[PDB]
């Protein structure tokens, strides 16, 4: 028995679509046609979607080591390794499955995802984005530490299982094919291959149909013609990039998508705590910061005057207390508070 | 005016049509003795 | 029971008549059949049991 | 006769220390570690030390694309172009001998040191360090010139001959190995394989012992024992992220080692003469610079009141001339003099 089999893929499949630049600013019907990047994680994690499918070979069979892309008329497989993301830089790639990609991006203006395919031939597609992540706490790091201050952040979640968030879905329009038709003497021949072809004719007589079957337009010049083949028995991304079909109105199906959106913990680091000196109603502190470091300090009065301020490097801070005392936070750390004597 | 163009700046070359095939130039072109044991034609010039 | 629509029919989502294999026997059957039912509570149900190919012609 | 055949490195070997941040923030036992960043050398070449050994294969001869690092208890082989180093970006590496690196850098927080080893999985450290490197004379550049003003600098000679410069080594600790105890029905298991093993049990009888043989513990469980191996044929580093042999006391030696700081010559390029125009006790300067160039001047006479300005583009300069005098100095050219009429 195999009733625990349920596998999407086998309905859904890679497609081409628009993309403003498939590189050196020139726009292409791109296999790797970025649809939508989603920035919604606190911890800075981009969930990429694009119009391949990853960890997926074109027999529908599950296998991480490849990637299924849309060559021409027929989805092709190509190697996961080769598979990239890149901002102004390299991107480190955190999850593939399907249509998502999830990765860790340098600071940029633009957002790269390129593959190689079979023919050792590269293919990217590049879009404008902001890519700027905000400060998770009060201290910015570039690595991940171990140990450290718990604090609520936003994540996708690396599960490759689908349950929660969704994609709509719907049948591919007609995929135009001027190899259909050939000239036959002086006329035009439409041989089918054994599929459905939608065709439509400049010419009298049985210029139109819905045909299973080979069919002879005569009288009839071959650049008079419009040959497309009918995709009835697939799914694909509702994709804005991508024609609807023509002859079925508003019809839609939707399937579950992997990495969803979950609320974890972010684990930041606590900057070493400043050399403190003191005087009269005065506090001065010598902060020896590692990383930028958020400085922030209030009267614990009835005037509060709130201030701030971003420590970059070595910085001598003199800070007045009042009798009502001085509440400072230095980063990460929890606030520090004086009273004078 | 036409010959009165400074180095550097605006009118550093002066072609009086652009088909011209004399032009006037005053770029602050001067040759410097090449490095030791080398053949390359070093010089200084005040840029476009 | 959680029901879902075919034609003129309802049915238990979890068990469409077309079981076993509905994509493989007809594929634009099927995803016809779920189009039909995107707005049901039940569709999740319908599509696990749809895009599910356990045949008759295997031991396991 | 191969009584010129002197190789320290039959002595010594690399080894597995801490490093705060083996990717990813976390914390590991790492084979590249970094132990120290020096940067005294004014050219801007850091001078990088790493607990693997570079230019050395595991039978101790010379080969200068192999790499040495340990693997779990035993050294092993890697490539030499599979090392790499990066601060906020890649660094051109300019030499390697044994634990170190000679390379130059571009700004950056951080410093990150790696290889590939031979199972094609990627070692790094990373650690923090502050890399800006001061300006040698008077103009900010970028490339190297051939031909410039001949300024007193400090580099880390790229010789490989280690003459001068020392570091302290001495035999490593015991290596905890829970491999060497096993379970003989009911009871402890300890196999030696031909090498000298300290185990201690928290059983009765012989339950310690610097053994060179196989041990039985009877009466006692595996996870009550503690076996490792001793390591007294070898040298090691000074470490301070590897404990001290127990056994022996201050016991110490010390290898030469590449690379020592030595004073040369830093070639600079000399900023074109500014288009200098006059008026009275005045000078008007049109500076043109190519990159950042620093312009200072002072007055001749009692009250010389120095100034200095960064130029980083196109300026116009008014300076005035007084009767005993004005010098200029534009960059690494020789100092102007002005003197009114």
């Amino acid at each position: 028995s195999t009733k625990d089999n349920f596998n999407v893929y086998k309905a859904t499949r890679p497609y081409l679509a628009h993309c403003p630049d498939c590189g050196e600013g020139h726009s292409c019907h791109s296999p790797v046609a970025l649809e939508r990047i989603r920035n919604e994680a606190t911890d800075g994690t981009l969930k990429i979607q694009v119009s391949l499918q990853i960890g997926i070979k074109t027999d529908d069979s599950h296998d991480w080591t490849k990637l299924r892309y849309m060559d021409n008329h027929m989805p092709a497989d190509a190697e996961r390794a080769g598979l990239f993301v890149r901002t102004s830089a390299p991107c480190t790639i955190t999850g593939t499955m399907g249509h998502f990609i999830l990765a860790r991006c340098p600071k940029g203006e633009t957002l790269t995802v390129g593959f190689t395919d079979s023919r050792k031939i590269s293919h990217s597609c590049t879009h404008p984005f902001h890519h700027d992540p905000p400060v998770i706490g009060r201290e910015k790091f570039h690595s991940r530490p171990q140990h450290g201050k718990e604090l609520p952040c936003s994540t996708y979640v690396q599960s490759t299982a689908a349950t929660t968030e969704e994609i709509e879905v719907h049948m591919p329009p007609d995929t135009p094919d001027r190899t259909l038709m050939s000239q036959q003497s002086g006329n035009v021949k439409i041989t089918v291959n054994g599929q459905t072809v939608r065709y439509k004719c400049n010419c009298g007589g049985s210029n139109e149909g819905l045909t299973t079957t080979d069919k002879v337009i005569n009288n009839c010049k071959v650049d008079q013609c419009h040959a497309a083949v009918t995709n009835h028995k697939k799914w694909q991304y509702n994709s804005p990039l991508v024609p609807r079909n023509a002859e079925l109105g508003d019809r839609k199906g939707k399937i579950h998508i992997p990495f969803p959106l979950a609320n974890v913990t972010c684990r930041v680091p606590k900057a070493r705590n400043p050399t403190v000196t003191y005087g009269k109603n005065q506090v001065i502190m010598l902060l020896y910061p590692d990383h930028p470091t958020l400085l922030s300090y209030r009267n614990m009065g009835e005037e509060p005057n709130y201030q701030e301020e971003w420590v970059m490097h070595k910085k001598e801070v003199v800070l007045t207390v009042p009798t009502e005392g001085l509440e400072v936070t230095w980063g990460n750390n929890e606030p520090y508070k004086y009273w004078p004597q | 005016p036409f010959g009165a163009g400074r180095p550097g700046q605006f009118g550093d070359i002066q072609s009086r049509t652009p088909e011209s095939k004399d032009v006037y130039a005053n770029t602050q072109l001067v040759l410097q003795r090449p490095a030791a044991g080398t053949v390359h034609v070093p010089y200084s010039q005040a840029p476009s | 029971p959680v029901m879902c629509l075919l034609a003129n029919t309802t049915f238990p989502c979890s068990q469409p008549p077309c079981t076993p294999c509905c994509y493989e026997k007809e594929p634009e059957e099927t995803l016809r059949m779920l189009e039909d039912n995107v707005m049901r509570p039940g569709y999740y149900q319908l599509l696990q049991a749809s895009l599910t190919c356990s045949p008759h012609r295997q031991r396991e």
